[PDB]
């Protein structure tokens, strides 16, 4: 959550969390997240539950684009950068980072892939650098009219409007197939 | 899910009752099928 | 299909009052819950207040309780935040967000350019 | 609609499955009615 640097959306970085106790109450009551939309699990219900592992996929998008991060949602980013499964179970967190990501002159460090031949499968990360081909004639390789770099830069500005203000997004994904990472609670002696 | 405990333990009242309502519609259908089929047979066996 | 525009900010003395407006356009019927949040440059997002349009229930940040009041005008299709006894801590950009349901902070979206309030 | 092709061709997965689920509840009810009525008769005819 407090990472010094956040990976680009086209290279959204996914981390593994296991063998620990996750206290989601502090996250829920922090109130610092523009976002805590939880699908399949009530946000104030994960303290009694637990899972095999937690998948934390972190990236950065525009504030207006955060909506595209949802199951069964159609959009450029949701289709060619990060697609969630229709039956996704987990929770999406989004919080504004304008002050930590916007600088005078345009912060172009954030990049997002736009053009792709086919829509991405769920949780499919595409790092291909191939030049998108919108014409019958392959270029092999001089970019130009209608032959493409498939990536574009956000160019966040300090004065950019909200829809254009940066937002750091972390998607927590859970799968239940022995329990490893369980939240906060106590044990008792066995009785037969 | 088909375990009503994981739906109690994963969701808060409103959507909990939603999902539970669906389970109960399905289960109630199944029982009622069963009981009717058992009936039909019980009539057959009574004839026999 | 839903737009929210914030207005009514400005510069006031400590202890002054301002009245911030969130005008909504489009088909806003689906969004029952509306919230006001603020962000100073250095700090992160915080929700000052939220309101349930249908029920009328309200929530307030502990700091703002007593000084801030949230109201709505259905004819105007606007949600209003009344700031009384403004404090220097109140200085930040203010925006209004909206969502179908109140469980989480994200489902609120559609917030506009925002309004700047400075207390000095 | 009652043609599940126009619901596949008009809607995307989530609400597609919703509407299809409704159709399948209805159809399943109808089959099960039918099969039971056929049963009752088959018992009658067996008696005859
Ligand atoms: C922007 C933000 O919320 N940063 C939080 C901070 O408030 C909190 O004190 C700290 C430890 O919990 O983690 C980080």
């Amino acid at each position: 959550f407090n990472a010094t640097r956040f990976a680009s959306v086209y290279a959204w970085n996914r981390k593994r969390i296991s063998n620990c106790v996750a206290d989601y109450s502090v996250l829920y009551n922090s109130a610092s997240f523009s976002t805590f939309k939880c699908y399949g699990v009530s946000p104030t219900k994960l303290n009694d539950l637990c899972f095999t592992n937690v998948y934390a996929d972190s990236f950065v998008i525009r504030g207006d684009e955060v909506r595209q991060i949802a199951p069964g949602q159609t959009g450029k980013i949701a289709d060619y950068n990060y697609k969630l499964p229709d039956d996704f179970t987990g929770c999406v967190i989004a919080w504004n980072s304008n002050n930590l990501d916007s600088k005078v002159g345009g912060n172009y460090n954030y990049l997002y892939r736009l053009f792709r031949k086919s829509n991405l499968k769920p949780f499919e990360r595409d790092i291909s650098t191939e030049i998108y081909q919108a014409g019958s004639t392959p270029c092999n390789g001089v970019e130009g009219f209608n032959c493409y770099f498939p990536l574009q830069s956000y160019g966040f500005q300090p004065t950019n409007g909200v829809g254009y203000q940066p937002y750091r997004v972390v998607v927590l994904s859970f799968e239940l197939l022995p329990a490893t990472v369980c939240g906060p609670k106590k044990s008792t002696n066995l009785v037969k | 899910s088909s375990v009503l405990n994981d739906i109690l333990s994963r969701l808060d009242p409103p959507e909990a009752e939603v999902q539970i309502d669906r389970l109960i519609t399905g289960r109630l259908q199944s029982l009622q099928t069963y009981v009717t089929q058992q009936l039909i047979r019980a009539a057959e066996i009574r004839a026999s | 299909q839903v737009q929210l525009v914030e207005s009514g900010g400005g510069s006031v003395q400590a202890g002054g009052s301002l009245r911030l407006s969130c005008a909504a356009s489009g088909y806003t019927i689906n969004t029952d819950a509306v919230a006001w949040f603020r962000q100073a440059p250095g700090k992160g997002d915080e929700r000052v207040a939220v309101i349930y349009t249908g029920s009328g229930n309200t929530n307030y940040a502990d700091s703002v309780k007593g000084r801030f009041t949230i109201s709505q005008d259905n004819a105007k299709n606007t949600v209003y935040l009344q700031m009384n006894s403004l404090k220097p801590e109140d200085t930040a950009l203010y925006y209004c967000a909206s969502g179908y349901y109140g469980a989480s902070g994200y489902d609120f979206n559609n917030w506009g350019q925002g309004t700047q309030v400075t207390v000095s």
